[PDB]
């Protein structure tokens, strides 16, 4: 049916936009400098980043572990109102990471994208309320875009004050800042100034005393007030655009909710205006007209880069242009050059930083494909300009209808994060002002004529129609059929009939978002397993060929595509040379990359073998340590066209999604394993290698100027023989390709250890040997352990080896190694439906009840299902997939298969089923009596039972975090600093924390030693530490313990902070007070 | 149009929560007497108004006002807080000191005693009712034995004799213990209303300064303490697990 | 343990303060004070000398090495360095020396003043924004002196008005009074060191028995300090402050970290700052500078010192290169991370291991699966143990490289090391007592630990990727009871009440069910008959009957049939012992036959298997 645009444009729309103008706009706005006496104008011809161009392959950034970036240069003009001269020049000012091929950006050679943010947007609002009895004020409230509020209300006098921030101000004068004769807001509001008047106090005290003592005696208080400061004041405050950003948005608002008048840019406002509001405040104390709601999706906004970027640069000019304001101007006539008079550095911070980090330049995820977009049309709540978590509470995380359409509800994390962070629904995008306009189609008389290119309008929910949910019985040609049709309305849903009728939406799966709106059957769900369902998708890990699934939903060729993840015909050609690495159907020159010669761009390659060589690339680390790789896939000499697809990405297969994969399975309670919450296996299950994946690794190690000296890098180390000085390079280096194992030697180096630092004792132990001991310690790297897999590559980093280390590092050395892993017990794995597992046995293949055929079935889940999860959409299409497993089929299909009085999925399962017995007979492919239901026997002896079980395919993932990612141990290790008690901490050694309410479970208990000790000697009594452990080595009990330490500590403090602490004792017959360390 | 406090689901914690707190914050126009007369219902009244109450052994009228939110109705017979008089949760407190005027007359004590618990049971059964809200089992036996750690704390008045400022919420036995002395050693008798120390009250600054310092106030109650060299042998238990040696129990239970 | 028994909370004199720090030395002259703020050197990295981290008054941070040199070994120990005076004693002899600062200028302790109650102010009887004033130099009072012409006593001079007070002049009549205006906390100083109060807790308490009517609180209050100040030995005076302690430097450690970078702590950064501070005034009243800087200054410092105490108290709170609020003394100590509930209700121990979890069938209750890997660690050292007993193994390096080679005995030994031995399961911070229990470790393979269904619901553990810890447990006596007392067989019912809590709960209910049920029409071997021995399993195996069947089975004990009948229903009166008689269950022989000869069941062919297996798992 329709066109899905693109869809994550929505950040590559932002950018160029930026780009095409988005700065230029503001820099030269931001142009027009000069000296400190206007004697020596600084503007500069700000139309043109003129940007000299990106320096590394993106690859390149990668390897160079560099940023892809670009720089940029502005031509300036003709400087000076002293002698109008220009000294011109141009000048860059700083390097820009152009984005990449996800629409995002790398830097320092990793991966990230800046996720966009959504808040309220400026304009002016007003909330009333109420007392504790019906006192029933207003308020009212002013934002720019940048730079400070306005405040207003009615306080059981009706009569008012012009707050500033919260309640920073309270003057009656509430709209007598800078105007003359009063009758401008006394009549010329023609409603009610102060209730028609005039406050009691209406007294008009604002002569010499204007703009005086106003922003004095009650503001900013403290000095002989001027009336000139009092101006000053305010006129900073609200009218240099230096800081008051209305928001072209802020107009655009204004006036339309005020329909004022005033669109003229002006960027920064009036003061009719501000009465404009007064009045709207007053009006509706008499009440005409409404208050407004922020949670409507409309009145608030979104943005992405483009500005977050800009104006973030913004800032980065006025610090820059300090800088200069002096250098360049306070300085002579002459040196001044229109070059050594800026420095970018502030913009190269500023940017070099936002990106380096915000709470916004996130780190990509490249789990998997879509893993990313849901990543990249995420939008977020939180960040700089918007909340925290806790300042915001509840009601600001819900479903305010409005979002309907635009923000698939079924999405989210949760932690606390619940709410506070969506995706973006599938069909929305958003306005240059940034919000969402949303897809539709204009039904006439109740009846859409589909032709209409949908209809890309209602950015907000009010378009204020009968709009119609766009899951409808239609009449085949246009009529709506039942005259029961519901339609929101002003946020209502409401029986409509199909005449008086608007709007519908262009599908019933719109609102939903990525994982969401792709769940097989998911209209018959309950909500938030599907949520579950979502994200599960989104973390399996990808495999060595996940195949496309077996039902699935449609949407998502398109997924996949848009990845970038793959590899898409640019252009156009019909293949020619295709190796593993890349398909030189490209720039070998034949008619691949020629249709790459059939029409032939503007700057690029146009016609011959074209650098439409595409590499391809095998084994990338991911984001997650996953690898990705795309085959070519395609054949040779053969005829594609732009957009289509050539390689395939991590796990997406035919050139579409697939996640996972599908296996047979049943439904019924294995005793034990399976149990409850737990998952049976074949053991052909991983013996065909499906569920596998490759997880691969970075390893660096770099060495170092000790003040005692470098420390290094060798083949040789004291103390060696197999898995050290033997799987060791001359640098004690690996060779690429190189099984390893849990202990063995990444890299070898040593350290100036020296001594100036020994016991006698072991002086002695010499002296036996007199051995003159060596003098190094020899850090070498080792692999951990429980790793295994072969050693991709090396990263060696050195003055010589780019040098990219911190200073004074000589070498880094990187190293990576990968590992295939088979499933194994102990790992989340679902489906796409909520359905959290953990594997418990594999059974050999020949013990399994198999199928009536004999084939063996392979997972056995609980039957008893749709319960908490309400999931039953499972079943269905388990039942499903079989029918085109044995019809050997796949089927599209989506959810709300409405348009049928009945469930409709409910008869088509079976109808297909039905028909796939006889085309092939089996018979048992279908039983009418007891649905889809199968003998089964069972592997072990040999035999069915009473009730005959389910049976079906079935899609399943395997989820990241796997059980090596969690698993730890402690005998002892290494301990805290100042605290001393190990070092818990997840990578390395740590140590399980007994937090009170865990300790509320031993003194709870009976005999409670343990607790004790444990509250010691296995964490603290340094001491105790020690010769405890020993003295279980000795073979005997252990000895008391002392006392932790962390006590001791706190004496300290609180010793620190004036007291006089003397835990002491009382002993002798007399009784001896005294005190202690 | 009124509408009502209905739904699909009620009272939950938050319920507990509070009157674990025993927050004060529960409209109850419940009168310190019991009476017996007929109060068609708003007291007298029936007409347009008069939220009121009773005074039968007595003359007096009497009559506070009520909402639209609870109205109440319980005629003759009436309550010497037999009931909470004008049925909303009378807070123990306020049932406490009404259970206090009908029970003061005994020995002050058993005035006390017999409100006191007369109280705690109350207290006990609420929380049921709310488990069985939810069906939710919890054995009484622990209630008990919290609340009973709830209340029992007098608050003094008239201390002149026992020192106690009168005034001064303090524990029951020492001061009616001093009572005692002064009481066979010439003396007032500083008043011994029971008062109930809520949740948080209870426990926090209380005997060992190094528990509540944990528990809360790590610096509030420190100050003080600091004033006051309290001192703080730690005897008991959650300190020396603070501190490592072990337990009132174990072998200071065994050895002992 | 036997070390002390109560603890003395208080406060710190400046005698006390200054004696935190003296060290005094043997050349005879003290030392503990720090006269630097500034860290480690640039050049190399030793502790100045007088610094936030000077040796000589903390301790030799490279164990017995005077910062000076010449000795660097225990061997040099009690005899210390001449020319460095440093303290030769290990380096465990730092982290709890403590230093201090005298103080160019008195602060009133943060804490005793912006609390709650403001205790100085509930003592001055007089509010803030007064006596707030005085401090942070921004007012003055009238003195005791300043007040005996026309001032007022506690009359706030502010500037203007003390500068009216300076006008008036001596040189004019009267004017003889006295001074102390109280610009600064020097004066606040002796106001509180002004007052006597015996003549508080009587004569003060000459009110209380007054105004009957009167604010009570107020007075009862500003009591009960008192008195207790007397009461302790505690004056007031006491509280502003005038000389600081210093932590001993490690804990506010600092660091060189790998990458040269440094991990500099907020601890020395609040202190050093006050240090300059200080410093520099002295060198201001040294300089004569003109007040209102001193003045300032003086208003500075102290609240340097504050924040140090307690950042973001009262003023602003200090922001450095954390580019946020920093850390002050308070705040490390309190909060849900203070030192105390922290680290300190909560310790985070070792001999542990946690992982994801899974269904551990074949392996019964009281078992746990146990990973190999982790196994190893946990039991780590007891195994070495049993090396050296076998003797396989002689030093413990030994051990220690075969136990990673994972000798026969490394899979061999161990068990035999483990079992008996408790070990202790938990599901996340549990409250409840029963959260976690005792459990025997039994190896398994892969990586799970392997979990009973009857335990699942105590612990209330999903399948579906929940995590568990292990810790294990040592003295001997610890094991014991676990034991004893824990472990997990023997504790089968709720302590919040006497219901069970191992239940039988999915499944495997319904297996019983299933098994016990009544499908209807049974008709194989329905109605059949059988006599103990478990015959009609027999039956069963041959499925002479149907699982589901209903058939008499002689059994002379007792039913319980539900739906009790009792009474019979058609006796069937014929001859001996032949009343004999029906029941809707049961079908038996009394009269002249006997007592109860006939004991046929209408049972269900499963339900008799079910109570068989109670039955006989029961007693036997």
């Amino acid at each position: 049916a329709f066109l899905l645009p693109d869809l994550i444009e929505i950040q590559r729309s932002s950018f160029r936009w930026f780009l095409e103008e988005g700065l230029i706009e503001e820099l030269n706005s931001f142009s027009p400098i000069t000296d400190y006496t206007g004697k020596l104008e600084l503007h500069f011809l700000g139309h043109n980043y003129k940007l000299k161009e990106p320096k590394y392959s993106v690859e390149e950034a990668k390897r160079r572990d560099s940023t892809y970036a670009v720089q940029m240069y502005v031509p300036t003009r003709l400087l000076n109102k002293e002698t109008g001269d220009i000294k011109e020049q141009e000048v860059f000012i700083g390097d820009l990471p152009l984005m990449t091929d996800r629409g995002t950006f790398i830097i320092n050679g990793a991966e990230r994208v800046i996720v966009n943010q959504i808040v309220r947007s400026p304009g002016v609002y007003y909330k009333s309320e109420i007392d504790k009895n019906g006192r029933r004020t207003y308020s009212a409230s002013l934002i720019p875009n940048r730079g400070a509020w306005l405040k207003f209300e009615t306080d059981r006098n009706d009569l008012v004050w012009v707050r500033i921030d919260k309640t920073r101000k309270l003057s009656a004068q509430v709209l007598l800042k800078a105007l003359g004769l009063s009758d401008n807001e006394i009549f010329d509001a023609l409603r009610h100034p102060e209730y028609f008047q005039k406050t009691i106090e209406k007294e008009g005290q604002f002569s010499e005393e204007e703009a005086l003592m106003e922003l004095y005696r009650k503001l900013r208080p403290g000095e002989p007030p001027t009336v000139l400061g009092g101006q000053q004041l305010l006129d900073s405050r609200f009218f240099d655009p230096k800081r008051y950003d209305l928001g072209r948005v802020g107009r655009y608002k204004l006036n339309k909710k005020l329909r004022l008048s005033v669109p003229d840019t002006v960027r920064v406002l009036t003061s009719g205006d501000i009465l404009a509001a007064v009045d709207y405040l007053i009006n509706l104390e008499y009440d005409i007209g409404s208050i407004d709601d922020i949670d409507h999706l409309g009145n608030r906004r979104v943005r992405s880069v483009g500005e977050l970027l800009q104006n973030q640069v913004r800032v980065g000019l006025n610090r820059l242009e300090r800088i200069i304001r002096e250098r360049m101007t306070v300085s002579d006539a002459e040196v001044l050059t229109p070059a050594s008079l800026v420095n970018p550095k502030p913009l190269v911070a500023a940017i070099k930083e936002f990106f380096g980090s915000s709470q916004l330049s996130q780190f990509m995820d490249q789990t998997n494909p879509l893993a990313e977009l849901t990543h990249k049309r995420r939008l977020s709540a939180l960040g700089p300009g918007g909340l925290t978590r806790e300042r915001a509470g509840f009601a600001v995380r819900d479903i305010h209808p409005s979002h309907y359409g635009r923000i698939c509800p079924i999405e989210t994390p949760e932690g606390p994060n619940a709410g506070l962070i969506g995706s973006l629904a599938t069909h929305a995008r958003v306005n240059q002002y940034g919000f969402l306009e949303t897809p539709f189609r204009p039904v006439e008389n109740g009846r859409v004529r589909f032709d209409q290119p949908a209809a890309y309008m209602t950015a907000d929910e009010e378009d204020d129609l009968r709009v119609a949910p766009g899951d409808i019985p239609v009449d085949e040609n246009g009529y709506i059929i039942g005259p029961q049709v519901p339609v929101r309305y002003r946020q209502e849903f409401s029986t409509t009939t199909p005449e008086q009728v608007d709007y519908v939406a262009v599908s019933p799966v719109q609102i939903v978002s990525v994982a969401t709106s792709m769940i097989p059957f998911l209209e018959h769900d309950d909500a938030n397993r599907a949520l579950m369902g979502s994200n599960m998708q989104r973390q399996a890990v990808p495999l060595l060929k996940p195949e496309r699934p077996l039902v699935g939903t449609g949407l998502e060729a398109q997924g996949a595509r848009d990845s970038g993840m793959v590899i898409v015909s640019r252009t156009d050609g019909d293949v020619v040379y295709v190796d593993a690495t890349e398909i030189r159907v490209r720039v070998s020159g034949q008619l691949p990359t020629a249709s790459g010669k059939s029409t032939d761009n503007g700057q690029l390659t146009s016609q011959k073998g074209q650098e439409i060589r595409y590499t391809v690339s095998k084994y990338q680390r991911s984001n997650q340590d996953t690898c990705l790789n795309q085959k070519p896939l395609v054949r040779i000499g053969e005829r594609v066209v732009a957009g289509q697809v050539l390689a395939d990405g991590s796990s997406t297969e035919g050139g579409e999604l697939a996640l996972g994969q599908n296996i047979v399975v049943a439904y019924m309670p294995w005793e034990g394993y399976n149990y409850e919450d737990a998952i049976l296996i074949s053991e052909r299950l991983v013996q065909d290698d499906i569920y596998t994946s490759i997880h691969i690794e970075k390893y660096e190690i770099e060495a170092r100027q000790t003040k005692l000296g470098p420390e290094e890098i060798t083949r040789e180390i004291p103390n060696v023989g197999e898995d050290a000085l033997r799987q060791l390079d001359e640098q004690g280096i690996i060779r690429i390709g190189a099984w390893v194992e849990a202990g063995d030697i990444l890299v070898g180096k040593v350290t100036p250890k020296g001594e100036s630092d020994q016991p006698p004792e072991e002086k002695l132990l010499r002296a036996i040997f007199g051995e003159k001991a060596r003098d190094v310690r020899d850090n070498s790297l080792r692999v951990p352990n429980g790793e295994k897999g072969r050693v991709v590559d090396v990263r060696l980093f050195t003055r010589e080896q780019g040098d990219e280390l911190p200073p004074g590092a000589n070498m880094v050395v990187r190293v990576y190694v990968a590992q295939k892993r088979k499933i194994q017990v102990g790992d989340k794995m679902a489906g796409r439906h909520g359905n959290k597992g953990i594997i418990s046995r594999i059974l050999p293949i020949e013990d399994m009840p198999y199928l009536p055929d004999g084939s063996p079935v392979d997972i056995v889940l609980n039957p008893l299902g749709v319960p908490s999860r309400m999931n039953v959409g499972q079943v269905f299409e388990c039942l499903l997939g079989w029918a085109g497993h044995t019809l050997g089929v796949r089927f599209k299909i989506t959810p709300f298969d409405e348009m049928y009085g009945e469930e409709s999925s409910r008869r088509i399962v079976h109808g297909k089923l039905q028909e796939a017995r006889d085309e092939t007979g089996k018979d048992w492919v279908y039983n009418p009596d007891d649905p889809g239901k199968i003998m089964v026997y069972d592997g072990r002896t040999g035999e069915a039972f009473d009730r005959p079980v389910t049976i079906g395919v079935a899609y399943m993932l395997k989820l990241v975090h796997l059980v090596d990612d969690k698993i730890h141990a402690r005998s002892t290790g290494p301990y805290s600093l100042v605290t001393q008690q190990p070092l818990g901490g997840k990578a390395q050694q740590g140590g399980q924390r007994f937090g009170e309410m865990e300790v509320w479970a031993l003194e709870a208990f009976g005999a409670a030693y343990t607790l004790q000790e444990l509250l010691t000697v296995k964490s603290d009594d340094m001491q105790g530490r020690n010769e405890a452990l020993n003295a279980i080595v000795k073979g005997k009990a252990i000895p008391r313990p002392g006392t932790p330490e962390s006590f001791k500590v706190l004496m300290r403090e609180l010793q620190s902070l004036g007291l006089d602490i003397a835990v002491h004792k009382v002993e002798t017959q007399a009784d001896g007070s005294s005190l202690d360390v | 149009f009124e509408r009502a406090k209905t739904g699909d689901i009620i009272q939950g914690l938050p319920r507990i929560e509070e009157l674990l707190e025993a927050r004060k914050p529960k409209e109850a126009c419940i009168l310190a007497k019991r009476g017996g007369e007929v109060k068609v219902v708003y007291g007298d009244g029936d007409e347009a108004i008069a939220i009121k109450v009773i005074e039968s052994n007595g003359v007096v009228t009497d009559y506070p006002l009520g909402p639209g939110q609870n109205l109440a109705m319980p005629d003759g017979s009436v309550v010497p807080a037999g009931q909470p008089l004008s049925d909303g949760p009378s807070n123990p407190h306020e049932i406490l000191e009404v259970f206090f005027s009908l029970g003061s007359e005994d020995g002050v004590y058993a005035c006390a005693s017999h409100a006191l618990q007369k109280v705690q049971t109350f207290l006990v059964n609420e929380v049921q009712m709310v488990y069985q809200s939810q069906g939710i089992d919890i054995a009484d036996k622990h209630i008990e034995v919290i609340v009973r750690q709830m209340t029992n704390k007098v608050r003094i008045d008239d201390g002149g004799d026992t020192t106690m400022l009168p005034g001064e919420l303090v524990e029951l036995r020492q001061v009616e213990q001093v009572n005692e002395a002064m009481a066979i050693t010439g003396g007032a008798r500083a008043q011994y209303t029971p008062v109930l120390l809520g949740i948080t009250k209870a426990s926090l600054n209380t005997d060992s300064f190094i528990s509540a310092a944990s528990f809360q106030e790590t610096t509030r109650v420190l100050t003080e303490a600091a004033i006051e060299g309290k001192s703080d042998w730690l005897r008991g238990l959650k300190e020396n697990v603070i501190i490592g040696r072990l337990i009132p129990a174990g072998t200071g239970y065994n050895t002992y | 343990t036997n070390q002390f028994d109560y603890v003395k909370i208080g406060l710190a004199s400046p005698e006390r303060i200054r004696q935190w720090g003296e060290r005094t030395l043997p050349n005879g002259q003290v030392v503990g004070e720090v006269t630097k703020p500034e860290t480690i050197n640039y050049r190399t990295l030793k502790p100045e000398m007088d610094g936030l981290f000077c040796e000589r008054i903390f301790g030799p941070a490279k164990d017995w090495e005077c910062h000076c040199g010449k000795y660097k070994r225990v061997r040099h120990r009690g005899i210390v360095c001449e020319r460095c005076g440093v303290e030769v004693t290990e380096s465990r002899v730092r982290r709890h020396r403590m230093g201090y600062i005298k103080l160019a200028a008195p602060v009133a302790h943060v804490w005793y003043l912006k609390g709650i109650p403001s205790y100085i102010s509930i003592l001055l009887d007089m509010p803030l924004r007064d006596v707030e004033q005085i401090v942070y130099f921004n007012s003055y009072v009238v003195l005791s002196p300043g007040n005996a012409e026309t001032l007022t006593y506690k009359q706030l001079l502010s500037e203007d008005q003390w500068l009216e007070i300076e006008d008036q002049i001596y040189s004019e009549d009267s004017q003889l009074q006295g001074v102390e205006v109280g610009i600064g906390a020097e004066a606040l100083l002796r106001l509180l060191a002004d007052i006597n109060l015996e003549q508080e807790a009587e004569s003060l308490r000459e009110e209380i028995g007054s105004a009957k009517g009167q604010k009570r609180a107020k007075l009862i209050k500003r009591l009960r300090v008192i008195d207790n100040f007397i009461a302790t030995g505690s004056k007031p005076e006491w509280m502003v402050m005038t000389v600081i302690p210093v932590i001993p430097p490690d804990l506010r450690p600092m660091v060189q970290l790998d990458g040269g970078r440094f991990a500099t702590s907020d601890l020395n950064d609040l202190y050093r700052r006050v240090i300059n501070r200080n410093n520099r005034l002295a060198r201001l009243q040294e300089i004569l500078a003109p007040e209102i800087i001193v003045r300032n200054e003086k208003r500075m410092l102290q609240e340097a010192v504050d924040a140090l105490i307690d950042n973001g108290r009262r003023g602003r709170t200090v922001v450095g290169a954390n580019n946020r609020p920093l850390k002050s003394l308070s705040d490390i100590i309190e909060g849900k991370q203070g030192r105390f509930r922290q680290n300190l209700l909560g310790k985070r121990v070792d001999y542990s291991g946690r992982s994801v979890i899974v269904v551990g069938p074949k392996l019964k209750i009281h078992q746990c699966g146990l990973p190999r890997e982790m196994a190893i660690e946990l039991f780590q050292p007891f195994v070495i143990n049993r090396l050296i007993r076998s003797g396989m193994v002689n030093n413990i390096k030994a051990a220690k490289k075969l136990i990673s080679r994972n000798d026969p005995s490394v899979w061999d030994v161990l068990e035999e090391v483990i079992e008996g031995h408790p070990v202790m399961l938990n599901r996340a911070p549990t409250l409840h007592r029963l959260g976690i229990q005792a459990f025997e470790p039994i190896l398994v393979e892969g990586r799970a630990i392997q979990l009973h269904p009857l335990v699942c619901p105590a612990f209330n553990a999903d399948f579906d990727g929940d995590q568990m810890a292990v810790h294990v447990p040592l003295s001997l006596e610890s094991q014991a009871e676990a034991r004893l007392l824990m472990l997990a067989s023997n504790n089968i019912l709720s302590p919040a009440t006497g219901r069970p809590i191992i239940t039988p709960s999915q499944d495997m209910v319904l297996g019983a069910y299933y098994l016990t049920a009544e499908n209807p029409g049974a008709t194989k071997g329905a109605g059949k008959y059988f006599a103990s021995l478990d015959d009609v399993i027999m039956a069963f195996q041959q499925e002479q009957i149907d699982l589901h069947a209903y058939v008499y089975v002689r059994f002379d004990g007792d039913v319980e049939s539900d739906q009790p009948d009792t009474e019979p229903v058609k006796v069937t009166t014929n001859e001996d012992g032949s009343r004999t008689v029906l029941y809707k269950y049961r079908r038996v022989r009394e009269d002249a036959q006997g007592n109860v000869i006939s004991q046929y069941i209408y049972t269900t062919p499963g339900r008799v298997i079910y109570n068989k297996a109670i039955q006989e798992a029961l007693a036997s």
